């Protein structure tokens, strides 16, 4: 279902920078039918721009759009951190059913380097009546997403059961969470003593270890 | 002004998927509604939709098994998707072309909430609802809404009162084919043990309500 | 619609009322069906301002306005490039319809002429809208469209009559070539049947002369109301419509 | 009617419309069928000043105004003697038809209530009406027949709200206790829907508990809708409606 | 004021203008300075909803509007407990001025008149303002003060002509005890001269013995102009109002 | 007059205000003493249309309307022969007062330019009227007489702005020869401003550049206030008006 | 809607401050303007009003050497206050009251920006600019803005461009009795050497304008 | 005729309710009290007047109570943008007895978080005139009670030191302080090795931060 290519599917930038996406296609646009779109995570998408230049009203003037025929080009003349999301331009070369939506183009806000703030929770003594332990590193607000989280379980180190989710970049300072989820099952967690979360980070010096006692 | 998506969460495959859009507080004479479809972590695609004169265009994929209809008496406009697949698991958007085109996408000025559908032959799980106990300035602690089917999961803290410092991740799907989440909040190391802590989690497809207070 | 009765339901099925979106979507133009993809209606209804067609739809011909419409989208908007205003000429408009009408017994387009025809005095002509019954004076409820059997006049002799009781000088032209007269003090248009057709029956068959324009007033003394002559854009027209 | 939707054809047999001379027989008030020749409506629609009956016509149930009209001739105008303005009171009148409407599935009477009757908040009540949108905005074409499901507040409830915001005393009576209170800032009555009936479903059957009066503004904070207690005045009714 | 003619500068100095914030300080009703921190206006002019003090200044008298203004702020607004409605009564407010005029020759108070006063027909009154010089017609540019001589009428004659014409039983009172009759067809005050007053020479001082209140259209057959008794509020007045 | 102040009781001793008979003599244009016996308008406020003069009247220099009114009878009213519209041009008049004005300090005439004036941008001109405000808005009691001052632009630059958004042709003429730009979207004249001057200061001296006409809107984007210029008409004026 | 306070900056003592306070696209004919000061660090302070019958109000202290008034015709509001000691040294503002009381203080719906006045018996002195270069994964640079007078002094990095990491030092004075001041900006230390850095330094009581390429 | 401010300043988390009393001896004219929010650097702006009525646009969080001689200002769930000096006034009467409130400043309690300090030795175009400037940073730490120690080859120093706060941050809550230490250019060549330790509730030890002069 694809007749429009989005350029760069995702791009990363400072706040104040300039930034393009660029909307090409093969066929010509049929009458300035082109506008552009901004979703924000777990939110229906918002039209900016339409009829090629056109500016929905409330929406801020660093939006712009501009091009012609097979050519278009979404332009935030300052990035905000407000304005992280994924756009998406969209054509219309028939009145019939020749419309199609671009890639999209996930818009990444570049900001000064954050450490992480680490925790740990031991899997609850209900949760140890069924068959499974659930131990959780936590990894607060930090720049980059790019981390690297161990799980030790008596110095041993582990692969093939821990299971980590980002948060998407925060829309005020630009940061993300993550949490490592080491899974076990009952049998396995009373097997061993000591559990931590080696966190590396480049926001870290040296990798911050977070650790517990089963029994304390 | 508002468009409503409504229809089943979750569909065997092989079967037909039926939503339906309401417009509230509006009855849109002149206008024209299309449908949209997001499947998760990837971007917009058109499924069809209906002229300002009543009039259908369907993309070049679905056609064969897509239906798009309007009951003005009711100001309802159906979907109707045949033969599903784990292809067709996506969140469905109904949105408005102010023009009244039916066959356009460069301008859907209004839009739905979106509705997630999940094509699977599982069947629904309530989840089970574990604390992230509390162990200096900062204290953290959160729940653990481990294996339920399907998404989504509804986490507030203290029935709304509580919003700061909440992070409520994103579901991870397990081995099990079963989905685990985690929300967190940070409060402070002179707060605990003089305010109560409740996760309020909510599984609307399997009519779930657990409320978990917790604790050091 | 100024004079003259309530139109049979068989009827003009050319006529089109054009709409503007608001707390509902009012009535403010007519215009005629001339192929099932284009509207031939006055500029001045649509221009000579560039118009967001968001906020434009047509509809057929139907009996009374708002009980049973259905309203269609329009794609473009081809006002005349010599358009500024009705009195200076060229107040002639093409819509693009999104979609092509189903052509039936109540709803089909109305023939153009021949660029040879000339209208003159004695003809049988008729002018119908949904606009004013009289000068500041809308149509009531429930809408009917209404028709009037309108006389054709010369253009000098028209020309003449506007310069009555008028300081311009007689040298000053003010019905000009591009423009038809037709009209008394009894039956007329007037504002909100712009665009509107005027058709007039030339061996058997109804061909639009003229486009619902301009006049002073509504049915005044000595000020007959100015059409645009459709010969003389043809060439226009077909460059679009086929 | 503010908020509400547009009435299926089926229900509400029993309204009508009051009509006045003029370019066209213009809606300006609603009224209740309660006897095949016999309306009840609002005084202030027809008084306190006394009105030509030439200048008024009933219209039976439709679901638009003007499209398929059959204007019905006025006998006799009876209004209560003890009314002369809204907030005074006593603000309810019968209209005595000159023909005897033929009752049927579409057009008939609506009950009126036993006087033991209290109609308290809870109570399912639904009120009718072709009058304004909101504040100052009319009913656009085609005129559909609105209908708004309304919440019962009790008069002392109703009373209090009256108050807020206002310099009348609260030992100063608002809600007067041959009026009743129904409404919030989403649902109500307004201009253009007096005389209209207040129905509420009493053990399966649709009794008028009351008729559109008066009310500071449409859907206003802390003023909802007052209507005349059709209770109170059964005795007076009944003097005339058999 | 529908009949009547321009007043000379001289006469009535107790007429204020109550304006109203806009495209300009807008006038809206009439009212009369009864003592220097203290104007006399009609209820439904300010109330019997609570009205926002910052869209309210006082103009003492001048003769025409909007030209020489010095617009005056109010601090309180002190609107009768009984009063709901014109028809129903208790049309009578207060505006306690946040600053205190300097009477003088122009500009000075009215006299109140004592309860014992009646106000009977034959005694010569007159009513004055910058309100509507027919039914729905406003007071043209440059917008001189009115003032016109009204024949005053008894209460229950007044109540008579009230009916005439209306359904209104007989038995039911229309003009009220705290109301004033005062007009004819050509000799009338109209929208937008309430508050103002109705003011009568009794034994060579001019009184007032009424505030613009209401009335069935403007100067209408077996309609006269109803005002509010001053008589009936005296209590009420002085208990805000030093004597 | 759109965007600017209240005029300074001394300025503008030419500026006249048209009356219409009714409720009272309202404003409904304006104009300019040219001759201590004639005023200079716009034709559309008195035409293309024959006009009782039993119903017009001229209300000289004053600084507030119907304040201090002394209303002077029209005897004769002399509409251009080319005109019908103002869109079209010839958008000027001429009113013959029954009775010659006796000139002073506060009422006095304004000098007509020489017809090699050309008027271009930058040029120091105010337009003088007692019309509306905003778009729809009219002036408020107590009506004082307004001034603003309003950039000169090109006759084809302002021809060019007519057409952005617009679907008229290039190469067909809006803004005509016998016309004149001025104006933005912060300073502008309105409705009811029609007939009075356009002057600019040209060596020390005052000269009616042009006489308000027309324009889409008032003070809108891409759309200039459009004058007669004066220069074009000058021999058709003084066939009426003497030389001096 | 605005309200603008225009004045001298600095004062000799023994001399008379003149404020206006201009009203600018407004006319505010049944309006009241009061003037209120605020000493450096200190709270606000009640000079006088004017309401909106013309009628001046004066404060306890003051009554004696300020006056207040109105150019109808120019739409100002004056401030003159005699004798000026550094007792006076404060920000001024001027405030309307909607209710055009003169004497309220409890509405001051429109308030002016404020004007810093200063009393002294000392000239105006421009700063002197220097760099604070920097020195390993997020670099600290600034400016030091040493030795003027009077306050204040407006600090921009990159013309406008860098906002985020800026920190502009509030002034302190010296023994000298001139202000020094410091503006300093967190960046990566990778975008050393890659970017500009250049604070734009201007002091308008002396017509100072000096910018500063800070470099390692 | 005074009015008093209750506490003159206040510390309180994310989502609290915060409640600021005003209240004087005379009672209040006319229901004439009205709240002003003053953000540094920022004319005073009415939130609330006549004692409850809320100014349009106002956040709903912000709410005024109280008559006669009694007030409360309310801010329900404290935002981090609420920082700021909220201050009270009144009216006693009409022709000049009204005053503002002493004033309270609020201030957002947020985790304590360590300082990152920086040092800078004089630049060669200061060094070149009379004067020598060291500057120690300490960025974004809460809360703003710090201590800055300057060492000049390891000698306490007293009295050539000035430091300066910023506000605090109206989104992440923290302050950042700069201590200048202001050396003749003879005395500054007199030594070799400059410090400073800053001592901070979220710092384990205090952190030393120095440069030997010569590079
Ligand atoms: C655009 C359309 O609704 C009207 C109707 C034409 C009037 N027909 C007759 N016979 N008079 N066209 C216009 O309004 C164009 N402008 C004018 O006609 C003006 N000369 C008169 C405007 C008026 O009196 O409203
Ligand atoms: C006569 C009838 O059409 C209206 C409608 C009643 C308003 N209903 C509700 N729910 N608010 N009745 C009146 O207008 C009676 N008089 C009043 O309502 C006046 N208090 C206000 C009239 C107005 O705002 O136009
Ligand atoms: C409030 C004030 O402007 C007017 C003036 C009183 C009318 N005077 C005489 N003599 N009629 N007061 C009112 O308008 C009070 N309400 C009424 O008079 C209503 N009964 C009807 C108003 C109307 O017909 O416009
Ligand atoms: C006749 C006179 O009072 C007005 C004022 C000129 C408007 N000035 C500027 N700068 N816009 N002249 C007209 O109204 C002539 N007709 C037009 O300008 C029309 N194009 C539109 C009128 C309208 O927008 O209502
Ligand atoms: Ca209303
Ligand atoms: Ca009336
Ligand atoms: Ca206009």
């Amino acid at each position: 279902d694809i007749q429009m290519t989005q350029s760069p599917s995702s791009l990363s930038a400072s706040v104040g920078d300039r930034v393009t996406i660029t909307c090409q296609s093969i066929k010509s646009v049929y009458n300035n039918r082109l506008g552009w779109y901004q979703q924000k995570p777990g939110k229906a998408p918002k039209l900016l721009i339409y009829e090629t230049s056109i500016l929905t009203s409330g929406v801020p003037s660093r939006f712009s759009g501009s091009g012609s025929g097979t050519d278009f080009t979404l332009t935030i003349s300052s990035l905000q951190p407000e304005d992280f999301a994924t756009y998406y331009c969209a054509g219309g070369f028939d009145r019939s059913g020749d419309t199609t939506f671009g890639q999209g183009t996930k818009v990444e806000i570049k900001r000064t380097v954050a450490a992480p703030s680490v925790f740990i929770f031991p899997p609850s003594d209900e949760q140890l009546k069924s068959g499974t332990a659930s131990v959780v590193c936590l990894l607060n607000n930090f720049y980059p997403r790019e981390a690297k989280v161990q799980w030790k379980v008596d110095n041993a180190l582990q692969s093939g059961n821990s299971q980590e989710s980002v948060t998407e970049q925060d829309s005020k300072d630009s940061t993300y969470s993550l949490s490592s989820t080491l899974t076990l099952s009952k049998a396995d967690y009373e097997k061993h003593k000591v559990y931590a979360c080696e966190v590396t980070h480049q926001g870290l010096s040296s990798p911050v270890t977070k650790s517990f006692n089963r029994g304390e | 002004v508002q468009l409503v998506e409504s229809g089943p969460g979750l569909v065997k495959p092989s079967e037909t998927l039926s939503l339906t859009c309401t417009v509230s507080r509006f009855s849109l004479i002149g206008y024209a509604i299309t449908w949209i479809r997001q499947p998760p972590g990837k971007g917009l695609e058109w499924i069809g939709g209906i002229s300002s004169a009543a009039t259908t265009f369907y993309s070049s994929w679905a056609k064969s098994r897509v239906t798009i209809s309007v009951d003005t008496s009711k100001n309802q406009f159906s979907l109707k998707l045949s033969s599903v697949t784990a292809a067709d698991t996506a969140v469905y958007y109904c949105a408005r072309d102010p023009r009244g085109y039916g066959a356009a996408l460069d301008r859907l000025d209004l839009w739905g909430q979106g509705t997630l559908v999940t094509v699977s032959s599982a069947s629904t799980k309530g989840p089970s609802v574990f604390p992230l106990a509390p162990s200096g300035g900062t204290a953290a602690l959160g729940c653990l809404v481990k294996d339920y089917f399907p998404e989504p999961v509804t986490v507030s803290w203290n029935s709304g009162a509580l919003t700061s410092g909440v992070h409520t991740f994103p579901a991870v799907l397990q081995s099990s084919g079963l989905y685990s989440l985690s929300s967190v909040v940070t409060v402070p190391s002179s707060s605990l043990g003089t305010q109560t802590y409740i996760c309020n989690v909510n599984h609307k497809p399997s009519n779930t309500k657990v409320d978990k207070k917790v604790e050091p | 619609i100024v004079g003259g009765q309530e139109a049979p339901r068989s009827k003009w099925p050319w006529q089109v009322s054009l709409r503007v979106h608001g707390p509902y979507w009012m009535h403010f133009c007519g215009g005629s069906l001339i192929h099932p993809q284009w509207v031939l209606t006055a500029a001045h209804c649509v221009g000579p301002d560039v118009k967001d067609l968001a906020a434009l739809r047509v509809q057929l011909r139907e009996q009374h306005l708002y009980y049973q419409d259905q309203l269609l989208p329009v794609s473009r908007i081809i006002v005349h490039p010599q358009f500024y205003t009705a009195q200076i000429g060229a107040d002639i408009a093409l819509l693009e319809l999104e979609e092509p009408v189903n052509v039936s017994s109540h709803v089909h387009t109305v023939t153009l002429p021949p660029a040879s025809e000339t209208f003159p005095p004695g003809m049988p002509c008729w002018v119908t809208g949904w606009g004013d019954v009289d000068n500041d004076e809308r149509l009531p409820p429930p809408f009917p469209l209404k028709q009037v059997k309108v006389p054709i006049m010369e253009n000098h002799i028209c020309d003449a009559k506007y310069h009555l009781g008028a300081y311009t000088g007689d040298d000053v032209r003010i019905v000009r070539d591009d423009m038809l007269c037709a009209g008394n003090t009894r039956r007329d248009s007037c504002q909100g049947d712009s665009g509107g057709p005027l058709v007039c029956k030339v061996n058997g068959t109804w061909l639009q002369a003229g486009v619902v324009s301009w006049g002073e007033g509504c049915a005044q003394p000595n000020r007959p109301g100015i059409y645009t002559r459709v010969t003389y854009y043809l060439d226009w027209i077909h460059h679009y419509v086929p």
